[PDB]
């Protein structure tokens, strides 16, 4: 029973990470900086999911403008400090809670103005104006305190790595588990319900043009939750293999910790994704 | 003299001796 | 002569089988909720093909209640018993034959609507309405005894692997040669000679609209029929690898074995396809 | 470097089949829908249909015994002399028919665009009668060393079928030939011809009526752009047997493996024809 | 430090830049020689920025002329000498550097076109004319000084390869940091910049239709940027694996090597990618 089973070379992850890095970070601060400078400044925005998607693309500038730190880590490794990795660590968790806890209050709100259509025009107004604060920007960083305390630089063989760190595997394992959940299973289902009922409301009308503006939303949630699908199920296998499950395979280990970079990388295309729906219709 | 299958030239399956 | 060189799937197989799975079971879960939430019970239904697609919805949703064992099944190996495994693959057989039997319905009601346009109503009503049940869910029941009573776990070095397993391989090959004729040779034969009939009958028109309600519907049978091909043209491969007809490897027979799963993954996309297609036009 | 091997990929023997049947498939209904709609039923109008009549019956011609080379890519040819002959002759006769076809397809949208007023006598003249003695006579008579040198090896392995020549030399000449028949004379005479379309057209912007030129545009850059790889290696492969290129027998395997999995994706102008009939492209 | 086996190329690439160079080279020359006979012999251009893109389409036209000699450095060495090398390396040049320094200036005429509509039109003549040469041509051929003293082929075991050769990786670096200056930081900054205000001022308008016009040249913009961008990617890390800031093995240059060259090749599409938005709007 051999512990571990290191690999050494990761050959074709140190030229395809930083390249997909690069891309996102550019794309990112271009239509975020877009987004930003229309409708923060010049008031553009009209309706209450403007505001929440104003919201998300602030949380998508800042994950976007440390995004290059994540390229240094792929093609170097951290030459920065304690205090870099930290930041950038919990930019990271702010923006990977915040974005998803944002579309579960526009699900809210697209729920509440199909079946509400009457009474609901002040609580959507309060909505965008005040609780959605407490709402999603305390919890974001209210679930970062472990990232804050646990996010330390280890001294390998002249590396100097930057990940997070935790004293035993029954913290990684609780800590995964508690991402997946507030990541895919409570807003995901609070969202496919009230997607669900938007659904059922919406088949009673004779040809209504309020469905035209659910199209983009749809688009937006389908597309977000299909960028970070795999990374959750890479993740999942991965607290899966650990507690000695599935631990028959020591190649298997490598090809989940090679699938999780890759489909992380690839799943940070979800900052990309917003201003090019504002870019089309 | 080395040698290889003989009057395989063609299109696609084609190959050539080596000589001495 | 010995086929007893058995080689595993790889890692990458048992890590993009899952993603696979998942997908395509969220995606089947959220359509076929919405399908049968909105047209089993609100009768949304208007045209008579909206019916035969309720029905494939149905046998879609089904097959996808089921489809999280296949993926703990690619994922670690099949502890769940007897019983849940015998369901499993008795409901994945029942969906597997009955989509491609209501597809072969809705083509048959195409070419008795459109070429019997003057005569065929009360025939369209009693095709839809009453003989659809002993046409599509009958013999789908009925080609299923077999696969009631020949499926089972074996006892490996506690792996417990559920699969269908037969006291000779001449057992393995009538059965994968009559899953072939029924699923692509004779409705495949059908379809194609309603839909032969029905074009060269449809230029007989003035150039009428009948044909916008054609397209949905042969996008949806030739979608169908592209996911599920190179699954049949593996599976018939793999058929001709016994019988001693084709002799040239094992690593032949391990890649046709690959091909198989990763073929019958991208395949499962057919619960996926119809609510896609109700999404669009 | 005792000689030059001979070695099959054991996923081209799988995947091969598979492309292979896909296009026999969509070739089979395209092309007799198409047979079936315009030259039984005397739908055609427009001049082009009848040289896209005249495309599809060779499109038939070759899709109906592409299960020949479908066995073959995964078996041996056990069929004979005669059907290795004539699968090898309607193979050729169909790949310079086709190309002959869309040089006439530009000659004759040359003819009606840039001789707009005088040309309703030779377009219809080249629409009935050249077109036999000027596109399939040349192609039956160019084929004729297509049946006197192709025939099936009598080698314990594999028992090929293949275009079999006395010297290297042979088939340096007649792939120069292939080559020069099938992109660099027609490919020349087509740039030409809508060359001199253009330029006419764009000295008539005043007036903007047509757009039969989009169709033909689009078939022909589908065509070359499917058929250009499968040129660029049997040229790569013509040069090295010139015992010019002189970088290894693993170069000369490598291009061996690209030209058959270039030819089998080539062979995807079957569905190029009925695909643009049915898109109306 | 001296890794010295960067070569063989895996043969993958070797039949792979053939083919990509084959193929953009022949809707190169199309596209653009279809694009000067019409709108630099007939006076088809009308905008102001037909005239930049008539002087891409040049550019375009004078590297896809001796692209078949890199075409044929993919397939064999270089046999034509060494005044052919340093042609085909200094218009090279010359193209990579004037198609950048054209499309600042298309987005420079943008903006004074869009911000400053009512008293920019001498200026905007002025800006099409006289000051467009000096502009982008003259520090084209400028640069060129480098590679005109700098390319030659080597006196080498009968391979004579053509590249710039250098006496000391110091140039190597300096050189590819100005080509990444040049080609991605400093017109990269003025395009982004000035279509931010060109954004900025353009939401203060209700709605106009000048904003039509705009598309294309930001789809132009964004494909060539993205075009261009993982090849500037692989010289950044390939300028860091050389002088001594990086090191993590031999075969992560050799990894970066390959890179490097099939993106170079995928690269080379802009040239395609001019006429192809002049086919579509």
């Amino acid at each position: 029973k051999e512990p571990c089973f290191r690999e050494e070379n990761a050959n074709f992850n140190k030229i395809f990470l930083p390249t997909i890095y690069s891309i996102i970070f550019l794309t990112g601060i271009v239509g975020n900086g877009l987004v930003i400078l229309v409708m923060g400044y010049q008031k553009k925005l009209r309706s209450m999911t403007d505001k929440y998607r104003l919201h998300l693309s602030v949380a998508d500038l800042l994950f976007v403008i440390t995004l290059p730190f994540w390229a240094v880590d792929a093609v170097a490794n951290w030459y920065f400090g304690n205090f870099l990795c930290k930041a950038v660590h919990v930019i990271y968790t702010v923006n990977l809670y915040s974005s998803v806890l944002i579309l579960a209050f526009i699900s809210l709100d697209r729920y509440l103005a199909i079946v509400h259509a009457t009474n609901s025009q002040r609580p959507r107004k309060l909505l965008a104006e005040k609780v959605v604060y407490v709402g999603v920007w305390i919890p974001a960083l209210l679930l970062t305190i472990p990232d804050f305390i646990f996010a330390n630089v280890s001294e390998a063989d002249d590396r100097y790595i930057c990940d997070r760190f935790y004293p035993n595997d029954l913290w990684v394992v609780v800590f995964q588990f508690q991402h997946i959940m507030v990541g895919l299973i409570l807003p995901g289902i609070v969202i496919l319900s009230c997607y669900c009922i938007i659904i059922s409301k919406l088949s009673h009308s004779k040809g209504h043009q309020k469905r035209k503006a659910l199209k983009t939303t749809v688009i937006l949630i389908l597309a977000f939750f299909a960028c970070w699908l795999p990374y959750y199920i890479g993740i999942s296998i991965d607290s899966f293999i650990l507690l000695e499950i599935i631990k028959q395979g020591c190649e298997f280990e490598n090809t989940v910790h090679k699938w999780i970079s890759i489909t992380e990388a690839l799943a940070f295309f979800h900052c990309c994704l917003n201003p090019i729906l504002y870019a089309f219709l | 003299n080395k040698t290889v299958l003989p009057i395989m030239s063609g299109f696609k399956f084609h190959s050539k001796p080596v000589i001495n």
